[PDB]
RNA sequence: CGCGACCUCAGAUCAGACGUGGCGACCCGCUGAAUUUAAGCAUAUUAGUCAGCGGAGGAAAAGAAACUAACCAGGAUUCCCUCAGUAACGGCGAGUGAACAGGGAAGAGCCCAGCGCCGAAUCCCCGCCCCGCGGCGGGGCGCGGGAAAUGUGGCGUACGGA
RNA sequence: GGCUAAAUACCGGCACGAGACCGAUAGUCAACAAGUACCGUAAGGGAAAGUUGAAAAGAACUUUGAAGAGAGAGUUCAAG
RNA sequence: AGCCUUGAAGCCUAGGGCGCGGGCCCGGGUGGAGCCGCCGCAGGUGCAGAUCUUGGUGGUAGUAGCAAAUAUUCAAACGAGAACUUUGAAGGCCGAAGUGGAGAAGGGUUCCAUGUGAACAGCAGUUGAACAUGGGUCAGUCGGUCCUGAGAGAUGGGCGA
RNA sequence: CGACUCUUAGCGGUGGAUCACUCGGCUCGUGCGUCGAUGAAGAACGCAGCUAGCUGCGAGAAUUAAUGUGAAUUGCAGGUUGAUCAUCGACACUUCGAACGCACUUGCGGCCCCGGGUUCCUCCCGGGGCUACGCCUGUCUGAGCGUCGCU
């Protein structure tokens, strides 16, 4: 009775949707995230999880600020100058 | 399992050597980079020599090598005192100066 | 669960809008490589994770 | 009406009162499974709902 | 050969820069040579084609000596559409047959201020090159 | 949809079954 | 001293590494004081530190911390090397005196194993094959 | 008419607010027409109305923030939005004069013994 | 070929039982690649046998006198009449095979 | 008991700044094994290695001898060839294993405390004026507020200095 | 007690160039809506999938069947 | 001064052959865009087996099977098509700890209307929890929100590289 | 000649093997070598006239302004004093996230200033600016049977 009859009792949930990494890995009992470590101030990353590195790096997401940092870098970070109008 | 006859040997490949392999395909690009850096220095200092300041006639230590004569680090303070050149004048006019040397001979 | 929360209801609200298929004009373009919607999630087949 | 989800009932009441020039009896809000807030704005009986609907164009 | 170490001599990279070019490079690539009379008159070898230009077809099934106005220039498929160059679909409607601008000669230009500026700049560069060759 | 996995091993002919046991 | 952070005994391995009590930590307690002060204050930068008193159960160190952002340090050119971003957290890399006493760097025959940048640079420079182009 | 960006800068701020409110009313009318079922002319006009509202708000924001930085230009302390937003490691450097601040003994050595210009013979 | 090609996948062998060919296969999953076989040269995907290294002995050095001997032989064969035509050069109308032209 | 200083220690949504976190291929500081070999295995070997932790930079570290040598003495650090699979270590078994010197790329030196001379001759902040202000600086005017004699600045540091 | 460029390292990032390499069961897992679909509570595991034609010119119209389907006719050098 | 849209590679072949053999050259069909002979050079270079890896397809085989919980029959309508859709009548079952009416966890548009019979409901469907368009959840008084339980978890402090 | 079975050939179906194409990988080399409390990496949610995925953007939401380019995007409709594109230097960037008013239920607060409410008279509603910990310099308020000077 450890199989099919025991699978029917599974209705309450322990993990839930986290709010920093987005993956459903936020434990409700220990109040910690199993993916990124949300009560910890630092992002939980490891070198043994080399495949799970590239799932979450800088090149994966949006880069809404890093691409304009690169765009300002490729012309040497000018600020305040305006081009010559018509 | 060694065979009939040959030299005894100790190959040092028991470590993980394949992670640290210094490939030398940078070599002609580094020769071009040194060439461009030396030409850039020669164009930077226009009347000055491209090699640098002069270097002393130096006898070698360590009796295997004492017959040969090198170009050393710099002139000595007693050498500049006998010549009549101040040590802060010599570095500005292009003369290598080091204080650690002596004059026994 | 009738007792929903706002975060879970918004997460289901986005998936309900993603559940809709493709239109008929999208396979009339030049550089099209889309025949049908391959991300059609059925409510009995894929249980949305969780 | 269909309302942004960040609103209040007082915000919907003052918004209808400002952008329709009409007094509001009460506001009943719900959030649809599409995502936006459906708002049943019950008006005062001095004005007509059919008349203000023909005034704003909906029919 | 090429002596600039930044100019691409790679097939896949050149085809990438061709088929993923923005529209101002699309207009520059889609250019057509002028005729002998206009070439002698303006000393201009080629120009980018416009929607309001006249065209004789040089090569293809619809080649000949017919001067037709361009319908419109469709830069997504790298094509132009000519007025009398068209064929009948089975249902009955006429569809303009696609002609690439490399097989296209111009008989008359549509002249605006920017068009005259481009022609004067090309004539000036041609005279400077002829002076350097002299 | 779900690709039916490799048929779960059913520990049968081993030692706990008294249906098939050779010579001991 | 430092004992091994393991349970009761149970150090799973060869009988070399079962030692737990008589292990000694590689850096000095003065450098431990420096890195604790630098971890408590990331804005302040460690210059050095010194001993004032010791008990059987404690030692006591005065750690000198410097503002790299105050104007009296910034406009003084003798100390503006502290204001450079290269010297951020000297206490962790071991750039102060108590850290450099633990690195074991120096000149001569007594410091062969740290020739080059450090002990790690010495080991990496020694354990590489230089497989040339023409060999 | 085509609401351009050049003529919006010269006008008064209350006229910009009146034009913005008229564009908001006209956008609400086009949304009502879209939901009731309207013309494709209105369905394409609503995008032009959105871009015109974007242009009017952009011109209002320019006339606000250039005037605010003209106001806070003369003072020593200025708000964080008006301070030049560049990278953090470049903002936390030394100043331009403080990179040129040398000590008295270094200035004395640079005065007494400069790097001379010289050449040698063959 | 890169060293990470093939070894990024984790695959423990099932071993005995389960009428399988004793190959390290992908650990579970409800996806086309589940119990398929990752490691080994013969399996689909994975790695090939003998990954070609960056530290191969590409460059061969030649003695300087052998290089100069090759230059001397390549120049001396450019004077004989039959060795040039056996290369394939149409030289029927050339007035002299050691073709020496002026400094203009 | 009251008043006024000094010394320690608090409270501030006080005025002006800073640090937290990410990537981490290279670099630094710790902690750090077992697979493997020794045809077993326990010292050795894998190995200061995989993994774990913390820290910045465009390079990091190191760096101008408490040096190498014993010669007719060389003279900051870093990297390559050679020294060299050598001296040496090791159930002296398996195996591990430098440094000097020479040939080159590069080559740039210095600053404090102390000792002492100078009326604190020194530094920070706030008020006004001029210039410039999108790397908030230069000068003048304040019986303005502080830091500092439990020591700020100039000469001066092993190559002598006053 | 402390500072200091240079020659040195770079499988991360941006812009690039080349190949006695691979040619869709090969090469990065991924040439395509790829860390995507899907599985596992979770840490994590993780695919398959290119080729109409030069131009959609994607078969008008008639006819049997409700339609899926055909038979004529038509486009193209080629519907083999 | 090789072949080639006056037809390259690949593939098929009841043809002519050659070489002991590895294999190779022509004849005929399909194909539409590159290919080979000789001297040297280099390799990720030759498959019948690995309980070989992937993909596909046979005998078994139109076979086992579509057998747990009493049961369906007649007429009419929609429709091209009816045993399974709908309605009327008859006979039954769940027999108030129900095969009824409602909740919690969980599912997340499955709830409702209209149309479809391309794909699923291991037979069939005019039917559906399927497909495609559209709708649907209205609170001071119903719950969360307030409180605390077993516990979790900051500040001071201690420890810790 | 029957049915069924075996071999070969023409043709037609399952199948996508070979060949040729490649906007893609792998390797090597060069230059630059820059994130963040002035809010990073990442995540969530929204944004198209018809828009699911990808791509791009942030309530100004497949983009705003400026410069250059010089008659388009296009799948379908819709309308030269600058359409579309690239650069992007100005403006702007929803909610979590070091995340920062305390917790993560999107709940509950506190202070100040404005508009309805008022006729400062307190609620209520709406809007704006602050309220995370540690630490550096200065200011203010302080405590000490700590060290003192005066009555
Ligand atoms: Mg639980
Ligand atoms: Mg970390
Ligand atoms: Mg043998
Ligand atoms: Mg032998
Ligand atoms: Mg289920
Ligand atoms: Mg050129
Ligand atoms: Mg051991
Ligand atoms: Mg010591
Ligand atoms: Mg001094
Ligand atoms: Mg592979
Ligand atoms: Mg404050
Ligand atoms: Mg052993
Ligand atoms: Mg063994
Ligand atoms: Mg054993
Ligand atoms: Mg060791
Ligand atoms: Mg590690
Ligand atoms: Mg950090
Ligand atoms: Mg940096
Ligand atoms: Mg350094
Ligand atoms: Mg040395
Ligand atoms: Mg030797
Ligand atoms: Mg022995
Ligand atoms: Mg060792
Ligand atoms: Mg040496
Ligand atoms: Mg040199
Ligand atoms: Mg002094
Ligand atoms: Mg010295
Ligand atoms: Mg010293
Ligand atoms: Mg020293
Ligand atoms: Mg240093
Ligand atoms: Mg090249
Ligand atoms: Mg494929
Ligand atoms: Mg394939
Ligand atoms: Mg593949
Ligand atoms: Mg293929
Ligand atoms: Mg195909
Ligand atoms: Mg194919
Ligand atoms: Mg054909
Ligand atoms: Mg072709
Ligand atoms: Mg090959
Ligand atoms: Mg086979
Ligand atoms: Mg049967
Ligand atoms: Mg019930
Ligand atoms: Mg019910
Ligand atoms: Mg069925
Ligand atoms: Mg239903
Ligand atoms: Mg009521
Ligand atoms: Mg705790
Ligand atoms: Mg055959
Ligand atoms: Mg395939
Ligand atoms: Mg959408
Ligand atoms: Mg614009
Ligand atoms: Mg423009
Ligand atoms: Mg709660
Ligand atoms: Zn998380």
């Amino acid at each position: 009775t450890k199989g099919t009859s025991s699978f029917g009792k599974r209705r309450n949930k322990t993990h839930t949707l986290c709010r920093r990494c987005g993956s459903k890995a936020y434990h409700l009992q220990k109040s910690t995230c199993g993916k990124c470590g949300y009560p910890a101030k630092r992002k939980r990353k490891y070198n043994w999880s080399a495949k799970a590195k590239r799932r979450n790096t800088t090149g994966t997401g949006r880069m809404r600020h890093l691409k304009i940092v690169y765009r300002r870098f490729r012309h040497g970070f000018r600020e305040g100058t305006t081009p010559k109008p018509k | 399992a060694p065979s009939r006859n040959g030299m005894i040997l100790k190959p040092h490949f028991h470590k993980d050597w394949q992670r640290r392999v210094a490939t030398w395909f940078n070599q002609p690009a580094r020769k071009i980079r040194r060439r461009k850096a030396r030409q850039a220095r020669a164009r930077r200092i226009a009347p000055r020599p491209a090699a640098g300041p002069i270097r002393p006639i130096v006898r070698c230590p360590t009796v295997r090598y004492h017959t040969k004569v090198r170009a050393g680090r710099g002139f000595s303070l007693e050498e500049l005192r006998v010549a009549g050149i101040h040590k802060k004048v010599a570095r500005t006019i292009g003369i290598s100066v080091d204080p650690r040397r002596r004059n026994k001979s | 669960s009738s007792h929903k929360t706002f975060r879970i209801k918004r997460f289901l609200a986005k998936k309900q809008k993603q559940n809709r298929p493709i239109p008929q004009w999208i396979w009339m373009k030049t550089g099209n490589k889309i025949r049908y919607n391959s991300k059609r999630r059925h409510w009995r087949r894929t249980k949305l994770g969780l | 009406f269909i309302v942004d989800v960040k609103a209040n009932k007082h915000q919907i009441k003052q918004a209808v009162k400002k952008l329709y020039d009409i007094d509001v009896a009460k506001v009943n809000t719900l959030i649809r499974p599409d995502g936006e807030k459906k708002a049943y704005v019950r008006l005062a009986p001095d004005y007509d709902a059919l008349d203000v609907a023909n005034k704003i164009g909906i029919i | 050969m090429k002596f600039n170490p930044f100019v691409t001599s790679d097939r896949s990279k050149n085809r990438k820069r061709h088929f993923n070019a923005p529209s101002h490079i699309r207009r520059k690539i889609m250019s057509s040579p002028l005729s002998k009379e206009l070439r002698q008159k303006y000393n201009v070898r080629s120009m980018p084609i416009r929607k309001d230009d006249e065209v004789q077809v040089v090569r293809g099934h619809y080649k000949g000596q017919q001067i037709g106005k361009v319908v419109q220039v469709y830069r997504k498929k790298y094509v132009i559409y000519i007025e009398r160059v068209q064929r009948e679909k089975a249902n009955g409607t006429t569809v303009h047959v696609g002609i690439h601008p490399s097989k296209v000669v111009i008989t008359r230009l549509k002249l605006d201020k920017d068009r005259k500026k481009i022609l004067e700049r090309k004539a000036k560069s041609r005279q400077v090159g002829k002076e350097k060759g002299k | 949809d779900p690709v039916p996995y490799q048929p779960p091993f059913l520990c049968q002919w081993g030692r706990h079954q008294p249906a098939w046991k050779p010579l001991m | 001293g430092r004992k091994r952070p393991v349970p009761k005994g149970a150090t799973y391995g060869k009988p070399v590494h079962h030692g737990v009590n008589q292990l000694k930590f590689a850096r000095s307690l003065q450098s431990v004081a420096e890195e604790r002060a630098g971890r408590h204050c990331g804005a302040l930068r460690v210059l050095n530190s010194y001993w004032v008193g010791e008990d059987s159960t404690y030692k006591f160190f005065e750690v000198i911390l410097i503002d790299p952002f105050h104007k009296a340090i910034r406009r003084n050119p003798d100390t503006q090397w502290i204001t450079k971003p290269v010297h951020k957290h000297r206490e962790m890399r071991g750039l102060t005196s108590a850290g450099r006493k633990s690195r074991g760097l120096g000149k001569g025959h007594k410091f062969h194993h740290t020739i080059g940048g450090s002990r790690r640079a010495a080991w990496r420079r020694r354990n590489t094959l230089q497989l040339h182009r023409y060999r | 008419a085509k609401i351009k960006a050049r003529d919006l800068r010269g006008k008064k701020k209350e006229e910009l607010l009146k034009q913005l409110d008229d564009l908001k009313v006209e956008l609400s009318q086009l949304r009502v027409a879209k939901v009731t079922g309207g013309a494709a002319s209105k369905l394409s006009k609503i995008r032009v109305v959105r871009k015109s509202i974007a242009r009017v708000l952009t011109v209002i924001n320019q006339t606000q923030k250039e005037n605010l930085r003209k106001f806070y230009k003369g003072k020593k302390y200025k708000p964080l939005d008006l301070r030049p937003k560049k990278t953090r490691a470049m903002r936390r450097r030394l100043n331009k004069h403080e990179e040129s601040l040398k000590t008295k003994k270094q200035q004395r050595k640079e005065r007494l013994y400069p790097l001379r210009k010289y050449a040698v013979k063959a | 070929v890169s060293e990470l090609a093939g070894h990024q996948t984790s695959a423990e062998s099932w071993g005995t039982g389960r009428a399988v060919a004793r190959i390290p296969r992908v650990r579970g999953g409800g996806t086309h690649r589940s119990g398929q076989g990752a490691f080994g040269n013969m399996c689909r995907g994975g790695r090939m046998f003998a990954p070609t290294k960056t530290w191969r002995r590409w460059h061969r050095r030649v003695n300087t006198t052998q290089k100069r001997y090759a230059i001397c032989s390549a120049l001396a064969a450019s004077a004989l009449p039959a060795l040039v035509m056996s290369k394939g050069h149409r030289i029927e109308e050339v007035p002299e095979l050691p073709l020496v032209v002026e400094d203009k």
